[PDB]
RNA sequence: GCCCGUCGCUAGUACCGAUUGAAUGGCUUAGUGAGGCCUCAGGAUCUGCUUAGAGAAGGGGGCAACUCCAUCUCAGAGCGGA
RNA sequence: GGACUUUUACUUUGAAAAAAUUAGAGUGUUCAAAGCAGGCGUAUUGCUCGAAUAUAUUAGCAUGGAAUAAUAGAAUAGGACG
RNA sequence: UAUCUGGUUGAUCCUGCCAGUAGUCAUAUGCUUGUCUCAAAGAUUAAGCCAUGCAUGUCUAAGUAUAAGCAAUUUAUACAGUGAAACUGCGAAUGGCUCAUUAAAUCAGUUAUCGUUUAUUUGAUAGUUCCUUUACUACAUGGUAUAACUGUGGUAAUUCUAGAGCUAAUACAUGCUUAAAAUCUCGACCCUUUGGAAGAGAUGUAUUUAUUAGAUAAAAAAUCAAUGUCUUCGGACUCUUUGAUGAUUCAUAAUAACUUUUCGAAUCGCAUGGCCUUGUGCUGGCGAUGGUUCAUUCAAAUUUCUGCCCUAUCAACUUUCGAUGGUAGGAUAGUGGCCUACCAUGGUUUCAACGGGUAACGGGGAAUAAGGGUUCGAUUCCGGAGAGGGAGCCUGAGAAACGGCUACCA
């Protein structure tokens, strides 16, 4: 249709951003980035519709333009940025570092942690291919090309960053038996170990999955994210740990604690 | 009050196609060409007006043309420009031939210069300087990167030939 | 202008299709170059996306590798002598892709008799040495050095002259020179 | 389909960047480049030995399978090198919660390296558009001849 | 270019016109309740047809189904809430049961009423819209 | 008792029909073909690189012979560009 | 990793799956159509629950079934395994 | 939320339609109309025609200020405050509007690019640019030609512009440069062995061609042509390097070349200091804009499977002037009869082709509540198409753009 889309009609936008029905008409269209359109959050959403440090949309540029957030170390102007999932927020007034991960519902939820985690960034693989003069390179989910990786890296693996540096630390291998977060679909939000790879050649290779309650699911090769070790994650997981509650459960949990 | 153009010929009026950089148009759109008449560079009885241009001076003065004499409004502002206006040799430092103009303020006559640009300065001594500088720093540093993952390669093939060594 | 669209065309049942949507920028067609042999003429064309092509018209010289020596070099094309889509090109001497055309030979001579020391058709200590240490590799063959009498060299364009502004191809050797051997006597 | 001649076209069928050295006394003649499809698709012995040229082969042509793997009956063998398959299939009616026979003609290319009869079942294998009507590739015979000499004579 | 600011319509109305007995009924229930509309009345008989309706999709599905559990459940604590369930009887089928009665004389209307403050459900509109 | 058709009057609808009747729209033969785009030529002017003269400038460093780089000016001849 | 496999329909579960819309949970917009809010204290320098679930069939993928109903095979043995 | 009722008879039971009844995010219109909230709205007919206004422009300490501008002051005799105009850059290819065409088209759900283009954002990425190569080529930085402006003017008339005179660049056109190493060729000589060598040239990246490497299906041998590293001088060669995909002639690399030569910084802003051999020597901080290639993101272009309303008073259709396929080329950003040439005779069809109709844009959907259905969707989201009709095209990363141009018709 003619050239490049600027707009979002706000009604289109990802509902896991969490915008009402109402009340204006248009959403912040995330910019090129890092990260896919309908899998980012822009810092407006963040900084004014997640942390309520804003009311105008105005007042979140100004806010910004004052150079106070930075984005994986990088101070980062851009209104409506399109941060995604492992980012690094960092605001050093406040004195607050936050961290990108998804809930279990499957949204982005308001991760609090420390100012020492807020120094290194997890990063999926997604390809790893020979580059010119010889120089073999990794390339993760968040588009970081690194040069110069472990030989014994693959596609798929798991990847610990500097972020005040560019070198890849620590990685982890897609094997069986991997603390992994699921990164879309409806099972998206969940962790859960890994349990068994259903290969399938040229056609998506789906992936069974087992929580720590021994409830499993499937899903496919790309919406899994490696983290870690049984029980023991590389980064900071928040209340509830990706187990998913079933409607009954949650009902039974949220009117559990109920004495005023 | 439609203008000549240069070599279309004929005695009469013409409609041609006109483009950027060129005669009796001015666009106004990127790449925007525009029809439009124009008179031919030939002389006649149509002609309103004739632009004429001195070549050579008769034996007479003409009243407001050789009697008189206006000043080029503006003087020049590169370097080798005003090097080459007076004719100086990249030498005798450009900061003070450059012509200043006076303008009173109503009881404060001012001495305003142009800003001489193409100058060789200090600060872009300093630039460069940096250039060629980071280059190279950059250069070094690629090469020990490479001397590093040679090591990698070289003490993992070490471990394979190690671990071939065990079974 | 030329529109290479599908939508035009009749449905492999037989159809005739209607008129959906005017015509695109980017299902554009441009002019053939239809180039020909003789001093340097290139236009440069602007495409999609910036990226320059060069589109030859009239060409002299050209990059010709003599593939079974290893080497190349940069000849006179003398002639278009056939092309396999249309005669015409071969009346016209028009430059294309897979014409078969005759090259320059002297600069391959050149070559040949100062790098084995033998010379086509029919003294240095260290030079000796390598002419010496070489034979063995200097059989030619019999249709290579008979075209090299003739000081003209049978080659197949293999780079497009409208596309690239480069007219280059390869010496014709074994089957391939054998065919078109026989298929360019056998229509005289 | 194809057959005899091999070296019957105007130009010269040979297979690309595929050199074969004169002064290097061969004893094969002809220097042949193939490969596999994959997915299960054993290339066929007459791929390697045969000398057909076929750049729309996908054991030796330039041509990759890749996307859908289908199968038909072959009701068209007529054209040169290539085929016309009918694939049919029922198709549901809610309103009467029954079904219907429909079918669809997929033209489909086919190797000189196979050897079809009207009637072979088929498997194809998309590829990219090698003609107007072609997007895929016969890459298997499943049939045989429908037991052909199954009808001969007396006694 | 907005969304749509999404609404519904909360009464029905009578299939047949001139039941005489129906307009007798609806009549009785205006006039012991203080109601200016047989649409009141409708109102509630469409409010309830419709908890109905969720009962009896509900009453089909196999007992101990999470979402007969969690969503009929939900449903009966709500008839609680206001004072249109009672407590004994309160396992659904009885919604199945209900009568717009038992609506009608739950509401404010009919609640500044019955314990004093109006001598009758006129009075208590009255008040009531009287700030 | 009921009842069928020709025939007669008022209203309405549709059909057949000289006019080889008319109107709109989509396609379309043949002929004529504007226009931008491509291409062979064109050269109002306006410079360009190469060859050499006539007057001064600046020195690779010398007692005389010796000798490079940048710039500008007019009789006159080759190789191309806009 | 090498070597080959008769083809189907049916049914199950699952993945892949925009929102708004519908069905529907929670929250007293004073009620209500709605909205996705809000609720709590130290109301002088915070506290905190959410923003669910379901349907989303035909075709394509994935997985379990082996009844029903088709299909192919060893008779001029040109058959089966070794 | 599974209901009927009035009308053929003298009366009866039927058949069957007419009429009654209820709703419609369903239009209109009529009579009446007081309060709160919510707020659709020139779609239907005429994608009919339009007066006037407005709806697209834009500046950071950081490309260009000698306004004969303003302000003056706080140093500022190159400039520096502030700033009209003009240049340059980016943007105007989104938005908004309409539903005219469109019936295997669009759309959809599902795919593919081992079939391509991509401004941008994001992360990466560059020591080679000169030349028989000591009496040297500006790099302490090479060339003009222009607007604005001044001034002379033309027409009834426009965002019309002519002749003359000035002047800027991150505009235009040029054009130097930096380490070590090694690999290939040639090769003066010296000297016969089995042969080894001073020093001359080439080797950034991109572009075009040819060639080679890119192993791995479990394990061993003889010979010919070349010819490598170490001699324990008969000879051995031992460890030997391997990326990815289901799949490649893939990524990546080497050889011989090729090119009216792509890129490799003649740019800007704040600070202004280190270190002496005291040369305006040599260094040195922060980030701005740019710059080739790769990746990323936003895209785009094509593309697999299946699914559309009425119609037989449409049964055959498709190859004129491509219809279905093969070869080669041309053209494209690229796949392809997309086009050309040669060649063949193919391609669809009662499982309904082809043709006609549609008051037909497709989908999410909407109205109607026993179920199965019936009916509808121009219209707040997504996709497509158009800007009075047609074609053509400039600019550009992106348009066959119309609040762009050109021509024809109205």
């Amino acid at each position: 249709a003619r050239g490049p889309k600027k707009h979002l009609k706000r009604l289109a936008a990802p509902h896991h951003w969490l915008l009402d029905k109402l009340s204006g008409c248009y959403a912040p269209r995330p910019s090129a980035g890092p990260h896919k359109l309908r899998e980012s959050l822009p810092l407006i959403v963040f900084l004014r519709n997640r942390l309520k440090y804003a009311l105008n949309g105005r007042e979140v540029k100004a806010i910004l333009m004052q150079r106070h957030v930075k984005v994986d170390g990088k101070v980062r102007t851009d209104t409506t940025y399109p941060a995604g999932f492992m980012d690094v927020i960092t605001l050093d007034a406040t004195n607050e570092n936050f961290r990108l991960v998804y809930d279990v519902k499957g949204r982005f939820a308001v991760h609090r942690i420390t100012d020492e985690e807020a120094s290194y960034k997890l990063g999926k693989v997604k390809k790893v291919q020979l580059g010119k003069k010889g120089v073999p390179y990794v390339v993760t989910h968040d588009g970081r090309t690194i040069r110069y990786p472990d030989p014994n890296i693959k596609v798929n693996d798991t990847v610990k960053i500097d972020l005040a540096s560019g070198k890849i630390t620590d990685f982890i291998k897609f094997d069986a038996g991997k603390l992994v977060y699921v990164t879309g679909g409806r099972n998206l939000g969940r962790i859960g170990t890994i349990v068994h790879k259903e290969r399938h050649d040229g056609g998506f290779d789906l992936v069974h999955i087992k929580d720590s309650l021994d409830n499993t699911f499937v899903t496919r090769l790309n919406n899994v994210f490696v983290i870690g070790e049984q029980g023991k994650p590389y980064i900071s997981l928040p209340k509830g740990k990706g187990i998913k509650l079933s409607i009954a459960e949650e009902r039974d949990r949220r009117r559990a604690q109920q004495g005023l | 009050g439609f203008p000549m153009k240069q070599g279309v010929l004929l005695p009469t009026r013409i409609k041609l196609l006109l483009t950027k950089n060129v005669s009796c148009y001015r666009p106004r759109r990127d790449g925007e060409r525009k029809r439009k008449s124009v008179r031919g560079a030939i002389v006649g009885p149509d002609l309103a007006v004739l632009a004429l241009v001195i070549v050579k001076k008769g034996e007479q003065e003409l009243e407001g043309l050789t009697d008189t004499t206006v000043p080029k409004r503006l003087g020049p502002k590169r370097a080798n420009n005003i090097r080459k206006f007076f004719g100086l040799s990249k030498e005798d430092d450009v900061r003070d031939f450059v012509i200043r103009r006076e303008v009173t303020k109503g009881e404060k006559t001012y001495t305003k210069a142009p800003k001489i640009q193409r100058l060789v300065t200090p600060q872009r001594l300093q630039r460069k300087r940096h250039q060629r500088a980071l280059k190279v720093r950059n250069a070094q540093a690629q090469r020990e990167a490479a001397a590093e993952y040679a090591q990698l390669l070289a003490k993992r093939l070490s471990e394979r030939k190690a671990e071939k060594a065990e079974i | 202008g030329i529109s290479r669209d599908s939508r035009h065309k009749r449905s492999a049942t037989g159809a005739k299709r209607a008129q959906f949507r005017k015509k695109r920028k980017f299902e554009l067609g441009r002019q053939p170059a239809n180039t020909k042999i003789g001093a340097k003429r290139i236009h440069s064309v602007r495409t999609r996306g910036g990226n320059k092509k060069y589109r030859a018209l009239r060409i002299e010289t050209g990059n010709f590798s003599w593939a079974s020596e290893g080497i190349s070099k940069k000849t006179r094309i003398a002639g278009v002598v056939y092309h396999p889509s249309n005669n015409e090109l071969v009346r016209t001497n028009t430059l294309t892709k897979a014409a078969i055309v005759q090259i320059d030979a002297t600069p391959f001579r050149q070559w040949f008799e100062a790098h084995y020391g033998q010379t086509l058709g029919k003294k240095s200590k260290n030079a000796e040495r390598k002419w010496a240490a070489r034979a063995a590799s200097a059989k030619i063959e019999s249709s290579v050095e008979s075209q090299f009498s003739a000081g003209r060299l049978y080659a197949c364009i293999s780079s497009r002259p409208g596309q690239s502004g480069r007219c280059d191809g390869y010496i014709l050797e074994g089957e391939e020179l054998a065919f078109y051997l026989r298929r360019l006597t056998a229509k005289k | 389909s194809t057959e005899l001649t091999v070296q019957s076209e105007r130009a010269f069928q040979k297979q690309p960047h595929i050199f074969n050295n004169p002064k290097v006394k061969t004893s094969k003649r002809t220097k042949r480049w193939y490969k596999n499809a994959g997915l299960g698709f054993k290339t066929p012995k007459t791929a390697i030995e045969g000398s057909y040229i076929d750049k729309k082969c996908p054991f030796t042509g330039l041509v990759s399978i890749r996307g859908k793997i289908l199968t038909g009956t072959v009701v068209s063998t007529k054209m040169h090198r290539t085929i016309v398959i009918r694939r049919a299939y029922l198709h549901y009616i809610p309103k009467y919660n029954r079904y219907e026979k429909r079918h669809k003609n997929v033209p489909v290319h086919v190797s000189p390296a196979f050897r079809v009869q009207v009637g072979d079942i088929v498997t194809v294998g998309q590829c990219r558009p090698i003609s107007k009507t072609v997007r895929f590739n016969v890459v298997k015979v499943s049939a045989a001849a429908g037991k052909a000499n199954k009808q001969f004579a007396k006694f | 270019p907005r969304a749509p600011r999404t609404y519904s319509k909360t009464y029905s109305t009578p299939k047949r016109p001139y039941e005489s007995s129906r307009l007798d009924a609806e009549l009785k229930l205006a006039g012991e309740f203080g109601l200016k509309n047989k649409k009141e009345i409708y109102r509630i008989s469409f409010q309830l047809s419709k908890i109905r309706r969720a009962a009896r999709d509900l009453l089909t599905r196999d007992e101990k189904d999470p979402k007969r559990l969690f969503e009929g459940n939900a449903l009966i604590r709500r008839l609680v809430r206001v004072g249109v369930l009672s407590e004994d009887k309160k396992k659904l089928d009885y919604v199945l049961a209900l009568k717009v009665e038992d609506f009608l004389e739950r509401r404010l209307q009919t609640q500044v009423y019955k314990l004093g403050l109006a001598k009758s459900v006129h009075h208590a509109r009255v008040l009531i819209t009287q700030r």
